[PDB]
């Protein structure tokens, strides 16, 4: 009975947010049209933390589809699984912001702001113990990292209690599918080193990698990589819809995983992934899994994990299994290789057991890692905007709104400070 | 019981309800919008079936609308994780 308002923005929330529920509402029992239909009696024993009762034995999701093109959202509700949100919960713009990350934090997302909060706030006081807000989106955007991290200050501020969990998308190395995405990351990292309680950080070459060398998928498309980390969203919150050995709710992942309160930037992995070829010839063994878990390949964020020390990692299982093959092989990898692990936090590695596995698996699991690895990331997305910021380009659209030119050199500033405390523990 | 007669008709001229000034959406069942006085779908996205039958033949534009359809189907299409089946 901890509920989760989850709160989708921008393009890529939205289109991930409904690939996120179609693994939640096939898991849970849930027709497309909206009813229940599992076959099983312990889905009904926690639908509460995602869904809504409703007249006829309707669920409707705890979801607020964010953004400000109708674009978007009108392709959610066509698709599959679509229908099931509210349509007072179909919160729409309609001039956009176009991949700018001004647009939508102060000039256009003002006026939906008070239009989103207050959805919000219907939803949070409805449920009564709430556990936190889960958001999804990406950094490079302009409607949900500029519109998206608004939101999240101000509901921290309403709401300074609950948890906050960002699965936020960052801008790719190798690829830019937008030429300011520099500026709007460096922007959002601002806002989120604070008001956000912990970050999911997701890279799309990151997830291409995965889907090529270890998936041999010849050409995956955008719904390949969304369901991907739709299975990270599902797996970190397994045992909030489900009894397990060793129950572990996202607060007790809050307090392994943060040393300081600065330390909240993860990266994430979903460890069962095979070719269809593959499928048959692998025997799913725990120290199998435990083998691919710790892998960079499988790990879903671009920064290589060998380049630093892990802080602090989480591991959570899911499925009918015994305690050791999941305890003495994260022994296992603290003791091969000491090296890549921090020396001041004894035992490392956190562990929980999950009793019902996802769909179509007999085992599964899911990683979270702390690694002071991911400095690389923020240092090279610091290393494009200090490119960009001292010729002043792609500049005027952003002062020209009413922000001075002061507020980016915050923005970098706390971003060299943010890999100033990665570097002081690498050491 | 007395001579009764009519009254004549003297009024002015009205207009039925089928009008749009005296059409009343919520008749008779207390504040609650009647059936068939639906929403709006967003942006009124016509499939293609209807696009198929009123022409004669599959001509360029409906094939073009076919391979839009399909383009979105295969970017909506998961590979991993099969639409009420368990992954593979
Ligand atoms: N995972 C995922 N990412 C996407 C998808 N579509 C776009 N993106 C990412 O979103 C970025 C573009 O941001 P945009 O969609 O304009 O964000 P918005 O302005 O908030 O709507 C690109 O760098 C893509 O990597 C998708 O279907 N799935």
């Amino acid at each position: 009975m901890r509920e989760i308002v989850h709160i989708q923005g921008g393009q890529c929330g939205n289109q991930i947010g409904a690939k996120f529920w179609e693994v939640v509402s096939d898991e849970h029992g849930i027709d497309p049209t909206g009813t229940y239909h599992g076959d099983s009696d312990l889905q009904l024993e926690r639908i509460n933390v995602y869904f809504n009762e409703a007249t006829g034995g309707r669920y409707v999701p705890r979801a607020i589809l964010m953004d400000l093109e109708p674009g978007t959202m009108d392709s959610v509700r066509s698709g599959p699984y679509g229908q099931i949100f509210r349509p007072d919960n179909f919160v729409f713009g309609q001039t956009g912001a176009g991949n700018n990350w001004a647009k939508g934090h102060y000039t256009e997302g003002a006026e939906l702001i008070d239009s989103v909060l207050d959805v919000v706030r219907k939803e949070a006081e409805s449920c009564d113990c709430l556990q936190g807000f889960q958001v999804c989106h990406s950094l490079g955007g302009g409607t949900g990292s500029g519109m998206g991290t608004l939101l999240i200050s101000k509901i921290r501020e309403e709401y300074p209690d609950r948890m906050m969990l960002t699965f936020s998308v960052v801008p790719s190395p190798k690829v830019s599918d937008t030429v300011v995405e520099p500026y709007n990351a460096t922007l959002s990292v601002h806002q989120l080193v604070e008001n956000a309680d912990e970050c999911m950080v997701l890279d799309n070459e990151a997830l291409y990698d995965i889907c090529f060398r270890t998936l041999k998928l010849t050409t995956p498309t955008f719904g390949d990589l969304n369901h991907l980390i739709s299975a990270v969203m599902s797996g970190i919150t397994c045992c909030l819809r489900f009894p397990g050995q060793l129950n572990a709710d996202l607060r007790k992942l809050a307090v392994n995983l943060i040393p300081f309160p600065r330390l909240h930037f993860f990266m994430v992995g979903f460890t069962p992934l095979t070719s269809r070829g593959s499928q048959q010839y692998r025997a799913l063994t725990v120290p199998e899994l435990t083998q691919q878990m710790w892998d960079a390949k499988n790990m879903m964020c671009a920064a290589d994990p060998r380049h630093g020390r892990y802080l602090t990692a989480s591991a959570l299982f899911r499925g009918r299994m015994s305690t050791k093959e999941v305890d003495e092989q994260m022994l296992n990898v603290q003791n091969k290789n000491s090296s890549y692990f921090v020396e001041w936090i004894p035992n490392n590695v956190k562990s929980s057991v999950c009793d019902i596995p996802p769909k179509g698996l007999k085992m599964s699991a899911t990683f979270i890692g702390n690694s002071t690895a991911i400095q690389e990331m923020f240092k090279r997305v610091s290393e494009q905007f200090t490119a960009m910021f001292r010729r002043k380009a792609f500049l005027h659209w952003y002062t020209g709104e009413g922000m001075d030119e002061m507020e980016f050199t915050e923005a970098e500033s706390n971003m060299n400070d943010l890999v100033s405390e990665y570097q002081q523990y690498q050491d | 019981m007395f001579r009764q007669e009519e009254q004549p008709k003297t009024g002015v001229r009205q207009f039925g309800t089928h009008t749009t000034g005296k059409v009343d959406h919520m008749l008779g069942t207390h504040a609650t919008v009647r059936p068939e006085y639906k929403d709006p779908p967003p942006k009124r996205t016509v499939p293609t079936s209807q696009l198929e039958a009123v022409r004669n033949i599959e001509t360029q534009y409906i094939k073009a609308r076919k391979a839009a359809e399909d383009a979105r189907e295969r970017q909506g299409t998961s590979h991993l994780y099969a639409a009420g089946k368990g992954w593979g």
